[PDB]
RNA sequence: AAAUCUUUCUCACG
RNA sequence: GUGAGUAAAAUUUGG
């Protein structure tokens, strides 16, 4: 009397007939699988060269240059940031800055590869400031050696459009760096480069919550000697700097797409592989179509550069 | 840095990708892939193997777990405003409650019995009929799944109807039981590492190992394969209803409904799709879409490829590879002897998500790493100290604390930086018991839970019924008067003993303090 | 009229599991918005203030772990640790004392935990969580 | 303006 | 701040 799983209902036949009348799949072609040795150094070199040719490079490192001191004290940094915000005609309300927009071009922003600064000693301060600002946007936030400013981006509608941000309002993060690029700004004898980044709340929360120090320390436990590199990520023994690797790590924290994780997984497969499918395992290193933006593109390019350098200096 | 590790490193030390992109493009791409496969020009979606070796469970009594049918997780509930269909994203609890109210049933088991014991599809169960339930259960809603490491472009996941959830729960429970019966590695009580060791034991005899993955795994599992497997294990009419709902399923993209005849929409059924392959041979250790087999000669490789093709498990040419000295399964890498491969492996970092919860998660991660031999104990101590300093730097400001007690952690205004060994042995101030991996929940965890309980989708004006007597079963039926009486009696008892709220009970601490 | 009638419309009797599922507030999910939520309205600050003065002076002071034995690195294996549940009488006493009914009720179930370990001793004994490297033994 | 279909709610009461 | 309406209100986003 107890109902069992295999119970047959009165509508079983009708439902089976309905399923039979419905469309069915068609047999697919049988694939041909060829197994060959994993990719060599030349293949990674070709991938890097193709990326470099297609996208090129920037003149300056943009926000990635904010990992080094701007050479100004707290008061000067606050003055420079506030005057830059005023210069670009940011609305002022309740002691905070707001950026107003009316129309959008609906086209992607130009993307290239950011050259690596010499070092990123202020990575921890920058990540903490990014974490704090987005939840305290509007005013200038200061740390021991650097400062930033997060400006909410809200639409312009008229007299009364919007006075406070919502859970989905994006933020323009503005930071200071040493002068010497096209983004220089001068005021009252103070010169500094002002660099901006447009981040939605999820990206900001992801970036700010990373632990730079612990991540680096854990990586250092079982790590081989890191070779010096140049501004382009190429092995430069004569004039390279080993500190640039820290910068690379910082970039991995700034890129919310974390394509470096995909490259790392594929490299782990590569190191353990004795034979891989022909012409298909290599395609796993081409992730340019999976991402869009300057920061993710730079992250992917420098992850590929790291893979190439590992294959070059410590062949496996 | 991950590229210069002596051992194996998957780069898990940073959180997964995230963004606010709308899920329309991903869902549309998945639907297009499923349609292309149904056209039979890209991948095989026709099952050819024989499943005669799967035991028949048709005599098993129909049992439904009530607990898993209620959860704070999202789901789709379909209503009819003016003939048209409107899909509302609610919580599974509210969706199931609405379904029971509409069908006027006391529990899901009664609902399924009534559904299975109707004379016709047009017969009414409450205010609806089986035909209307089947029509409504074919609607799905789309969302984006984020934080998946190694997926820069996030994938699309789907929210289904409560009736679909009920039938899926029944069928998946039975399929999991059958899988456990088929082989020992599929036992319910088995961790990823233990299954990895079992895999190493299984595939030790032969020479080459095929570490393989499936491509478009969800789009290549048609409703026909699911029906075949369910008939093989004897699901009766429940399998037929599930297959009928899957074949006619629709997905709400933005504001338009799209038909998706092919596929199963991102892992709704894992045990069934695994049985699709495990029911045709025994030279495999599939775990849904991540299998591992072994071979000696190219002929055996050809047999393996033919077996994979015949069971709708399309091998992924971009990730699958062959090894001789390593063994990869469930993202875990072992040696052919079963030993864990040296290196970081799958060790993952702990993001900053609270002054105290971060320390608890770091302690759990370090305990896991040390117990498995990933790193020595002194390295764990150093890393714990460094994380404590970082937390103090992040959270030691007036926004989170105003205290200065000595025993407090350095991140809450105190001056205490305990060692890992001291914390693990419970040799500390009781305030630190919460930071132990096995201790009680931390303050911030409770605060976050309470705040979540007040969100728009979960807010309710009902009178909470908590602190129930351990004896009363959860299947006992209650009414408003019963709840009021129980709450009043418990409040009176608590007031009679000089307490306003119950004291939290911890198993580990209670057992330790016992005489 | 009553919220019970509105929620469970048409039904005058519902299971305790369904009733509780509408008021569950002990589930925690680690999400990106943790810091923002903790900062909102100084909720964490207030919770810490309340804990330090109302709940903290009730936790019992348990003893530390002392027993430990020599261990050496060995092949990775799985350690099965069995934790028994509360008996009916123990559950009744704990409830009548004034403990949270939900926790005591949940502790009734027997539990078994599988943990990978890469250390062993001569007598093949079970270790504590995260202390197998040092050798602290469960002694049960 | 930028990591470009995203930075987009309404109403009642205190 | 609360409550409600909206194929939707951030525990968002399922197996
Ligand atoms: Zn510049």
């Amino acid at each position: 009397g107890v109902v069992k799983v295999g119970h047959k209902a009165s509508y079983d036949a009708e439902l089976r007939e309905r399923l039979l009348e419905l469309p069915h799949p068609k047999s697919g072609p049988k694939p041909r699988i060829e197994w060959v040795a994993p990719p060599r150094l030349a293949d990674i070199s070709k991938e890097t060269a193709e990326l470099k040719r297609q996208y090129g490079f920037f003149e300056c490192s943009k926000f990635l240059a904010c990992g080094e001191e701007c050479g100004l004290d707290q008061e000067a940094r606050e003055l420079i940031l506030n005057e830059y915000a005023r210069d670009r005609e940011f609305e002022f309300r309740n002691g905070g800055w707001i950026q107003r927009y009316t129309v959008a071009s609906h086209k992607p922003a130009t993307q290239k590869i950011l050259p690596l600064p010499a070092s990123a000693p202020l990575a921890r301060e920058l990540l903490m400031l990014i974490a704090r600002s987005t939840t305290q946007a509007g005013k200038v936030l200061h740390s021991d050696n650097t400062s930033i400013l997060a400006v909410p981006v809200m639409r312009d509608s008229g007299k009364h459009s919007k006075r406070r941000p919502t859970a989905s309002t994006h933020h323009l993060v503005v930071g200071l760096s040493k002068p010497g690029c096209e983004h220089d700004f001068e005021f009252d004898g103070y010169r500094a480069a002002v660099h901006v980044m447009h981040l939605d709340p999820k990206q900001s929360a992801n970036i700010g919550e990373q632990d730079f120090v612990s991540t680096r320390e854990i990586y250092k436990l079982d790590m081989l000697e890191l070779p010096p590199i140049s501004r382009k990520g190429d092995l430069d023994r004569a004039s390279g700097l080993e500190t640039r690797w820290d910068v690379i790590l910082l970039l991995e924290c700034l890129d919310s797409t974390r394509v470096s994780q995909a490259v790392a997984q594929h490299f782990n497969r590569h190191r353990l592989a004795l034979s891989v499918c022909k012409d298909e395992f290599r395609k796993g290193y081409q992730l340019a179509s999976e991402i869009r933006g300057t920061i993710p593109l730079s992250s992917l390019y420098y992850s590929l550069c790291a893979v190439r350098l590992r294959m070059t200096v410590h062949p496996f | 840095m991950w590229a210069f590790q002596e051992g194996v490193c998957k780069g898990n030390l940073l959180s997964g990708p995230t963004s606010m992109k709308a899920p329309d493009s991903a869902a549309r791409e998945s639907i297009d892939r499923a349609s292309e496969i149904m056209t039979g020009k890209s991948y095989n979606a026709v099952h050819t193997g024989d499943l005669s070796k799967l035991p028949n469970q048709g005599e098993s009594p129909l049992r439904i777990v009530d607990s898993d049918l209620y959860s704070e997780r999202s789901c789709c509930w379909v209503i009819e405003k003016e003939g048209r269909v409107v899909c509302k994203s609610t919580t599974l609890t509210r969706g199931m409650t609405s379904l029971l109210n509409t069908t006027k049933c006391s529990s899901p088991s009664e609902l399924i019995c009534k559904v299975l014991t109707v004379e016709s599809l047009s017969e009414k169960i409450g205010d609806t009929s089986v035909e209307e339930l089947l029509s409504h259960g074919r609607y799905f809603k789309c969302a984006l799944r984020d934080q998946e490491r190694g997926k820069p472009k996030s994938r699309a996941i789907f929210l289904s109807h409560p009736f679909f959830r009920l039938l899926s729960s029944v069928v998946e429970t039975h399929a999991r039981s059958v899988l456990s019966k088929v082989s020992a590695v599929y036992t319910a009580t088995a961790s990823a590492e233990q299954r990895a060791m079992m895999a190493a034991q299984v595939v030790e005899s032969r020479k080459h190992v095929l570490n393989g993955d499936c491509t478009k795994y969800n789009e290549a599992i048609d409703a026909d394969t699911l029906l075949k497997v369910w008939d093989a294990i004897g699901m009766g009419s429940i399998g037929v209803m599930l297959a009928y709902m899957v074949r006619r399923k629709c997905v709400l993209i933005k504001d338009t409904l799209v038909e998706c005849p092919g596929g199963m929409l991102m892992g709704m059924f894992n045990a069934t799709a695994t049985l699709a392959l495990q029911g045709t041979t025994d030279r495999f250790l599939s775990f849904s879409d991540d299998f591992i087999t072994s071979f000696n000669s190219p002929a055996e490789l050809r047999e393996i490829e033919d077996l994979l093709f015949a069971s709708c498990h399309n091998l992924s040419l971009k990730k699958s590879y062959i090894s001789v000295a390593s063994l990869e399964i469930n993202s875990c890498t072992l040696t052919r002897d079963g030993d864990l491969a040296t290196g970081l492996g799958c060790t993952a970092g702990v993001p900053f998500r609270g002054p105290l919860v971060t320390l608890k998660q770091t302690a759990a991660m370090l305990s896991g790493a040390v117990d498995s031999g990933v790193m020595p104990f002194h390295s764990a101590e150093r890393l714990f100290q460094i994380k404590q300093q970082e937390c103090a730097y992040r959270y030691n400001n007036p926004t989170y604390t105003t205290r200065n007690e000595d025993f407090l952690p350095t991140c809450l205004g105190g001056k205490t930086v305990i060692s890992f060994q001291s914390l693990l042995t419970w040799d500390c101030h009781p305030f630190w018991y919460q930071v132990h991996p096995d201790g009680p929940d931390t303050i911030d965890q409770k605060v976050l839970s309470v705040l979540a309980s007040k969100t728009r989708r979960r807010r309710t004006r009902l009178e909470a019924l908590s602190d129930l007597d351990p004896l009363v079963p959860h299947r006992l039926l209650v009414s408003e008067s019963d709840v009021s009486k129980i709450r009043a009696a418990r409040q009176a008892h608590l007031k009679s003993l000089g307490l306003e709220q119950p004291t939290n009970f911890n198993y580990a601490i209670y057992k330790a303090v016992q005489p | 009229m009553s919220q019970f009638g509105k929620s469970f419309k048409g039904r005058t009797e519902v299971t305790i599991t369904e009733y509780r599922s509408h008021t569950v507030k002990d589930v925690h999910r680690s999400l990106l918005t943790a810091d923002k939520s903790l900062r909102k309205s100084f909720c964490f600050r207030n919770a810490l203030n309340q804990f330090l003065d109302k709940d903290l002076p009730l936790l019992p002071i348990r003893p530390k772990l002392e027993s430990r034995v020599a261990v050496k690195k060995s092949k990775l294996r799985s350690q099965l640790s069995f934790r028994p549940g509360l008996t009916q009488e123990e559950a009744i006493d704990l409830y009548n004392k004034g403990y949270d009914g939900d926790s005591v009720s949940g502790a009734l179930q027997d539990r078994v935990v599988n943990e990978p370990v890469a250390y062993s001793s001569a007598d093949n004994d079970k270790f504590h969580r995260g202390l197998a490297a040092l050798g602290y033994t469960l002694a049960d």
